[PDB]
This record gives C-alpha cells, structure tokens and sequence, in this order.
C-alpha cells in the first residue's frame, strides 16, 4: 500500500522519569509518523471463496471469517506499526470494491461489483 | 553536480563559530535535522527557504551558508532539495566524526577533491 | 502470559475537560503558528495531549498505587531492568508474583493490553502567561530570567479513547490475575473524580486533565466482536 | 528517604480554603502585552473570562523567598533558587548526583539527602520535583477598581506635574479560592508551610506589584486542612499531637489549630545539609 | 499566493520610523507576537481587526501597513488568517536578523524577488 | 454580533460638539473610561444605565447616544455588558486614532462596513 | 549591613496610629469622574462603599518629602528618588551596580551602601525595594 497523499511528521521524545522525577539524557528518541488523513492504495486478491456468493463445508467457515476480519476493519480498525499502546497506527478501509469472478465463463469483466459495506452486512 | 554543491555548503556550515569559548562549527547538526525534519514536514521549497532565512537571521547560521543555501534551493524541485539537503547532512556529519579542520579544508570546491583530501590522509 | 485469545474487548470515549492551563512540550523546533522558542505541541492548529504521555502518567500512578499496595504478589520494576519479568510463577502449589504495571502497560518482554489514543481540542484556546524571577537581595528586581510559556485555555474539550483486551470491566474478573481490574478502576476513578497531573509545570498547578463522562462499550469475541455487547456510562462502571 | 522518594505516596496533604484580600491587591502580568479582554488598561494576569486569577507561579515565590528569609533567620544554609541550585552546582559536588543518576540510585538519593537545603526538597531545584504542588486562585467576589499616580508632585521644586501613570487593582473584599497539595512532606516540612501561611496572613509578607505602597495584603477566611496517609514521614520528624485529619474553621481559629505543627517544626533539629 | 501579501506587508512595516534616536523599524517584533498571541487567545477575526486597528491609531503601526492588514484580513478564514500572521511574523524575523536596509526592498511586491535580493 | 452594536455607538457619540471652537468630538473618552470603569466597580447594570442618563442630562452625552446605550443595556448581563463597553472603548479609540471625519462615517451599520471604509 | 541585605529580617518595627485632621483634608480623587454620590465635582478618592481612603502613595510622598527637607536642613547630601534623578544615576554607578548584580552579591551590597543616599535607600530606588512598607 502506498499513500497518494502522505503527510509524514516527526515528535522526539525524551520520556524518561525515575524516583527524582527529572529527564535522564540517555534515553531520548525521535520517532517520524504519517499523519492522519493518507489513504493507501489497497488491493487484496482471495482464491476460491465467494465472498457474495457464500459458500459450504469448510469453505463456509473460511468465508465467514475473511467477512469478520472485513468488518472489524471496516468498521472498528485494526492497529499495525510502531507501539500499539500510544494510539500510532490504526487503519480503516474507507471505500472498498469487490469484484467476482467465475471461471471459465466470467473472466473478463466481474459479473458483480458490489460495495464492500453491503457485503460484511447483509 | 549536487554533491559539489553539497559539499561546498557543507565547508561554508563548518566554518569556526567566532565569540564561542569551545571549537566547534559555526552551526550545530541539529540545525540540519531540524532542516530535513521541516522539508519533510511542510513539503514546500518557499517555506524551506523561509526557515532558512529565520535561522540565519536567528545569528546561528553563517550568511554565506545561507546564502548558498537559498541560491541553490530556488527554481529547484522538491526532490533535488531533499537529496541536497540529505547530502549536506551527510557530508557535515563525516566532517563532525572525522574532526577535518576547517583550515585545510576550505581550499576544496569539488567533492572529488575532498575525496582525495579524505583518501591521502 | 496470555494475549494470543483475545478474549474481551474494553472501549472507553469521552472527553477530558482540563481543569487548569496545560502546557505539553515539543522538541524545541519551529513552526509559523507558533513565536515561542519553547511552544506546545499540536497536529494542524489542533492542541492535543500525546499518548505516550498520558501512557507515562497513568503508568507512573499505577506504580505508585502497586507500591502502596505494599504485598509481595504484586511487584514494580525498574524500567532499564533487564532481569525483570512480568510473572514469575513457580510451583514450590500455583503461586505466583505477578507485576500489575508490567500486566497493564507492558514491559520489554510483555507487550501492552492498553491501548492509549492521543487527544486532540476542540474548544481551546492558547494562553501566553509572562513568569519572571525576583533577586532574592534588592527584591523586585527582574534578572532577566524573563520566560514566556504557551498554554491552553482553563476548560477545552478533548476527545479521549482507550482500548483494554483482555479485562472484563462490566463483569471483572473472578480471581485470575485479579487486583490489576481494581488497579485500574481505581486509576479510572482518580482521573474521574479528582483527575491527574500533566504537563511542563505540573508544580505551579499548570496542567490538570480530568474525565468528565464516557461511555464503557464491552465487545465480547464469541457472540458478537464488532456490535458491542453492553454499553455504559463510566460513573456506574466505578 | 520517604521524604525524597516519589516511587511511593505515604503521606498527601491538602490545603483548601479561601483567601479575602484586605488591601488593593494588584499582581500584575503583561506589562508589555496590551491586549487584554478589553477592561481597563493594564492587564493583570486574567483569564480570557475576565477573572483576574492570582497565578500559582507567584504563589510558590511568594511560599520560597519566605521560607529562605525564616530559614536564614534561623541560621540555616540556604541559597538561592534562580541560577543556582541548593549545593550541588553551588557545591563542589554537583556532577557526582549526574554520575550516581545513573546507577546506585540509593547513592543519588543519598547525595541528594546530605547536600541540600529544605528549600531544595520542598520545591525542587534541578532535575527534581519538589514535595509541594500549588494551584491558582479563582476569584469569587472579585472587584476591579482602577488608580491614577499621575501626580509627581512638587519633585522637591517647582514643576508639579511632569509625567503620567494609572494603574488597575483588585479592590478589597475579593475572595479567590486556595489550594496546594504536598506528598511525602513530612511533620516538620508541613509546620514550615503553616508558618509560611502564617507570617503572609499577618502581613508581615506581602503578593503583589506595588508591595511598598501597600498594596498586597490578604487573609483567610475559611481554609480547609485535610491529611491523608502517614503521620510522620522521616526518622527527623517529631510525633505531632493527633489533630485528625480533616482541619478547618476561621483564618484565626484555624492557625491556633495548626500550634503543633509549627511547635514542633521550630522544635526539631534539621539535619540537611550535612555541609 | 499568502507569502506574497506577508512580504508586502512585512516591507510595509519595516520602514524607519520618523523622529527615532535610532534607525529602528516603524512597527516592533513585540507587536507582531502580541498579534499572533490575541488571534490565538480570541479565535476570532473581527476583535482581531478591531485590535490591529486601536494599534494602528495609537502609533507603531505604519497607516499603509495597517490598510494593507486591514485589506488583507477583510474576509479570511481563521486557518488562513493564523498562517498569513504567522508567515508575516517569520518575514519580519527575518529582515530584522538580517538588518537589511529599506531602500533595498521598497520595490519587492512577490517572495521570490525578496529571496533573491537576500541571496545576492 | 456585539461589534455592530459598539460601532454604531461610538459613531453616534463621536458626532461633532456643537458651539465648539474646535473639531472635537461631543463626548471625550474620559467618559467612556469613566464608564467602563463604573461598570467594573459598582458592577450593577442599573446603576450603569442611571450614571448613563446622569451623565446624558449633564450634557456630556448627547441624547441619540444615550437611547442608543440605554436600548442595547436595558436588560443585558454583566459580562455582556463590560463586553460592550470595551468594545465602545475600543473602538472609540480607534476612531479618534484614525482622526476620522463623522461626516463620512454617520452611514454606517455594521463593522464590516466601518473595515471597507478604513481601507 | 543588614539594613540594605534584604534576605534576612533580623528585626520588624510596626506603627498603627489614628490620624485625626485639624484641618479639612482633601486627597484627589483623580478629578475625571465621580462614580459614587458624592458631593461636588471634584470627587475626593473614596471606596466603593463610600469611605474616603488615603492612599498610601500619599504617605510615601508626604513622608519622602518631609525626610528631603530634614536632610536639606541637616546639610546632608539626598537623592530625589524621583524621575531620572537618583544618586545612582548621579554618582554614575548605575552601569556597575547592574553588573555587580549578576556578579557578586558583596560588590553590589558595597557599591549600594557607600555610593546611595539614605531616602532612596530607606523609601526604596529603581530596582530596589525600600525598606518602609505604608499602608493605606
């Protein structure tokens, strides 16, 4: 994923404190953030799982889960990159196409585009 | 080509600092982090060249260094001035590892040459 | 110990009213928003609290109250320690010294379950307050030791969240890693009623967060993960 | 000990109360800032509401030079807390604290405890906190009244009018609510504030712009004392009379009730610093 | 663009004041802070206008400077107004550090020309 | 919002003194002061609106702007009210400043218009 | 020396007495408005509850000025304590106070006590406290 519009920043901090309360020189770190408001460019390819369709046996189950990991996503977000503690790092899929298709016959053009949205809830 | 340029800056930024009781250059290394840092930040050559001007005026900057700096970061895109900038950083840290005196050092316009000066000795 | 099950997912908003003026730090560089050589630090003409120091406050009053605590199955170590382990349980029986900051916050060798967000301002305003010195012979005098300090207005909504995994609130925890549930009800609590310090100052009373509402939304991972299961405002949680 | 460590809160003290003034208090602030909330002319460190809060900063100097003048008075070595620090880089050991923050940090906090004043501990002079936290006031009856010196009188000769001035007070009978909370202090630290307390209710120390004029002076009305924790902190502290914890009442009353805190403080030999 | 009018009104402002001791500029960095420092506090345009004009009638502020303020601020955002004031307290930060002479900048109406001249 | 009110009463007050030797202004900003003053001391509206028609009656304010200040402090707060009164005070100070002439200046309702023509 | 060290109070004197005027008295109460129900149009300088205080700025300029007539008449050297007009700035010492106040404390206490008067000294001069407080 690349970000046609970045904004990268940088915060140092020394964050250090001990029983005397003061900033103790030796540790001291400068650490560069991409602001939010960067959108990514995101693609994601699955094989042999209809996302719309739904589909049986094991294949239920999978397609089940690849529709919750989709929601928490969408929905709540999912936190990658620097310390997960501090709030750095937290992405959420915006607007999401989904294109389907169907070997041998549907392989040129997808035979439905549906929004992601109406996908992971139904 | 822009390593020259680089380099040139890099002798001018490191040019004994007159009134200071220490030997040290005429500016300090995190006046160029701060440079990279605000380029990054902003994405804009004009603001560049508006820190550059405050920081030399702020009496912390040789004004031929500035000079220099604003001459060369004018008509110039985004990505040429970052990699200028990151040469400049990066040949003033060799010199502030390497403790080069500034007395045999200003005589060189080419990076070249200092690259010979570096080599011999 | 246990992170791999995400077993509950604790989501606490609201808003952090500030009591007194609150002045954060930056790393002295420079901006055009600001003419202090020393301003505060904010995202796009947006004042907000860091994470990370909010992160460094609640762990110090944590440490505090385990210390208080005064028992030798909840310890605190050193922070440059590289002989401290978040648990030490061995079987002379199930036994076992557990380290309540090091559970919360993490440590080196544990990552942490408490998700901090930043805080960004709505209704702020900057303050500049003028503090200069008195020679202490010939009082009155101003050696010019004359600093001037950027601050955020007496009262500035800011917009709070934080995630805890792992640790049942609304319903706790029976006794299984117990006393780090009330560790940190009782930090939600100071931070409710009495609210705590930070800030550059934070001895001449500049900077005093406090919470004024939010809403505890509990999401279970069984039933449902992403429609939270029970929904209440922080007063009844403590 | 306790009194230097910060790791551990045995002791948390809060002094709440309101505080009247009896005089044409004037604090001043942005002498050479001109924009106020358009009120009067010149500011006197208010908030953009237009309260005039008394600034937490001039509390704790007012609470510093105070205690530097009883300390001095009671022969006891402390320096000032602007350029310098108590000992340290007054002292010949100052970069042994700097070497000893890094390991035996029972030998820093040990340095700490022998090579510094009172002062030091109870306000903090170099990467230290001290054990004391104070607040601002708020006003509560506030009242602004303005005042005109323009007179230069006869000068001792002919002309009796040359120059100009007009200053902006607080009048007298407003009320700002006091607070300051201190951790760790221990019995003789606390007697010390309360005799700080006392020789400002008295008069004898004044807050303000134009203190030889006569133009800072304040009482307390009604002040709450509430003690929680310990009773007594270091082995140097006196075993002080149980007064409870919750102590309040009238500024008089009130001072009358604090006796032993302040006996025992006069009472008890202070150790630090060494020297 | 912004930094245009912040160095057109930054020359307007650096011209000598008349009657001085000293060759010093018309109008104060003090001023200039305690611009910026009342946008900051009021969050506001109009009293900030209604500020810079009780500045402008009590002296050390140039007429024209304050018209071009004035002109300037008229209709802005206050985004925009905060990033005009800060660009044109860094303009004038910069002139002072630099002492550069009036004469020489009477005639710059864009950034570019001012970079140049201070560059050569 | 406050700033229209202010401008047209410090407009209506800095009309010309009439049989007055020289161009000055009907009332001084030593009343203005002295109101604003009075307002931050007594601090009650009621006697503000009396000091305000005392100092009408002395010929100090002239009618138009008394019912100007009487009509916008009628019924309005103490801070509301010292906020007008600095805002009358700074604007007033303004005008004189600027040495404006109220001949081409009488016409004017809002703020904005009173930015226009100092431009 | 503890009469200009201010760091240490080895002694406090008070005075509280009742001034009662022989004459009628008039302080000026600024003559440019009269908020309260006073009586003519010069308004004396009264409280907001009407009592007519005495500034004690008006006793410290009284006093000033009682104490330059005594010197004068004692054939003792006095500062104005007044504009820019002070035996610090008449003696040319100003410059090297400033710098002993950055430098060592004694110099400064040396220079302030030979080169000063004793009502600049005792009322207070520019950047120095004086050691009378006068209430109102």
């Amino acid at each position: 994923a690349i970000a046609e519009k970045y904004s990268i920043s940088q915060r140092t901090m020394v964050a250090i404190n001990r029983v005397f309360g003061g900033q103790m020189p030796g540790h001291l770190y400068t650490l560069d953030y991409v602001d939010p408001g960067s959108e990514f460019s995101f693609m994601m390819m699955i094989y042999n799982l209809n996302l719309i369709e739904g589909e049986k046996d094991w294949k239920a189950k999978s397609v089940e889960a690849l529709k919750f990991l989709l929601a928490t996503l969408v929905r709540e977000g999912i936190f990658v990159g620097a310390r997960k503690s501090v709030g750095y790092g937290l992405i959420k899929l915006v607007d999401a196409k989904v294109s389907l298709y169907k070997a041998p016959d549907h392989l040129v053009s997808p035979v439905i585009v549906k929004k992601l949205e109406e996908v992971i809830g139904t | 080509d822009l390593l020259d340029i680089a380099t040139r800056i890099a002798i001018s930024a490191i040019k004994p600092k007159p009134k200071s009781n220490k030997p040290e250059p005429y500016v300090d290394s995190s006046t160029i982090n701060s440079l990279l840092s605000f380029l990054q930040s902003r994405r804009n050559v004009n603001e560049l060249l508006l820190y550059i001007m405050r920081q030399a005026g702020r009496d912390e900057i040789d004004e031929e260094t500035g000079k220099l700096l604003l001459a060369s970061l004018k008509d110039r895109e985004l990505k040429d001035a970052v990699n200028l900038l990151g040469y400049v950083k990066w040949v003033y840290d060799t010199l502030t590892g390497l403790k080069v005196n500034y007395n045999n050092v200003k005589g060189v316009k080419t990076f070249k040459e200092l690259v010979n000066i570096l080599s011999k000795v | 110990m246990d992170l791999d099950v995400i077993t509950t997912v604790v989501k606490i908003e609201g808003k952090l009213r500030n009591e007194t003026l609150l002045r954060v730090g930056k790393g002295k560089t420079q901006d055009f928003a600001e003419a202090t050589d020393n301003p505060i630090i904010k995202y796009r003409d947006r004042p907000l609290i860091p994470g990370s120091s909010l992160k460094g406050a609640f762990r110090s009053l944590v440490e505090s109250y385990t210390k208080s605590l005064n028992d030798s199955k909840y310890y605190v170590c050193d922070l440059d320690d590289n002989s401290c382990v978040s648990c030490e349980e061995k079987k002379k029986i199930v036994e076992g010294r557990y380290c309540i900051p090091c559970i919360l916050f993490g440590f080196k060798d544990l990552a942490s379950r408490v998700y901090i967000l930043d805080a960004i301002a709505e209704k702020y305003s900057i303050s500049q307050r003028t503090m200069v010195a008195i020679n202490r012979v010939f009082g009155g005098q101003m050696p010019g030791h004359l600093y001037t300090l950027d601050y955020v207005d007496p009262g500035s909504e800011f917009s709070f969240m934080m995630m805890i995994y792992n640790l049942n609130l609304i319903e706790g925890e029976k006794d299984w890693k117990a006393k780090s549930v009330e560790a940190l009800k009782f930090l939600l609590a100071t931070l409710v009623r009495e609210g705590i310090f930070v800030g550059a100052r934070k001895s001449v009373g500049y900077g005093l967060i406090k919470l004024v509402d939010a809403k505890v939304s509990l999401y279970k991972a069984p039933d449902h993960l992403v429609s939270p299961v029970i929904v209440k405002k922080l007063e009844e949680v403590i | 000990y306790t009194f230097i460590d910060k790791r551990v809160i045995k002791r948390t003290t809060m002094i709440e109360g309101d505080v009247e003034t009896v005089s044409p208090l004037k604090i001043g602030g942005g002498k050479d800032n001109f924009d106020p909330s358009s009120l009067a002319k010149d500011s006197i460190l208010k908030d953009v509401e237009g309260r005039p809060i008394i600034p937490g900063s001039s509390w704790k100097g007012i609470f510093r030079s105070t205690g530097e003048r009883i300390l001095r008075l009671r022969n006891i070595e402390v320096c000032s807390g602007i350029g310098k620090d108590y000992c340290l880089n007054n002292n010949r050991k100052e970069r042994d604290f700097n070497s000893a923050l890094k390991e035996n940090v029972d030998q820093a906090l040990e340095i700490f405890w022998d090579y510094t004043c009172l002062n030091c501990k109870v306000f903090g002079t170099m990467s230290v906190i001290g054990a004391v936290r104070f607040l601002d006031s708020l006003p509560i009856s506030y009242s602004l009244n303005t005042r005109s010196m323009i007179a230069i009188s006869r000068t001792e000769g002919a002309v009796a009018r040359r120059a100009l001035v007009t200053v902006e007070y607080v009048d007298v009978g407003s009320k700002f609510s006091f607070k300051m909370m201190g951790y760790n202090l221990p019995n003789y630290a606390i007697g010390y504030l309360i005799t700080i307390m006392k020789n400002i209710h008295d008069g004898f120390t004044q807050v303000g712009g134009h203190k030889s004029r006569g133009f800072g002076f304040v009482k307390f009305g009604k002040v709450k004392f509430t003690d929680l924790g310990e009773k007594r902190i270091g082995d140097e502290d006196i075993q002080v009379k149980d007064v409870g914890d919750l102590v309040e009442g009238n500024g008089d009353e009130f001072f009358g009730r604090m006796k032993p805190f302040m006996e025992a403080f006069n009472n008890a030999k202070i150790p630090y610093p060494k020297k």
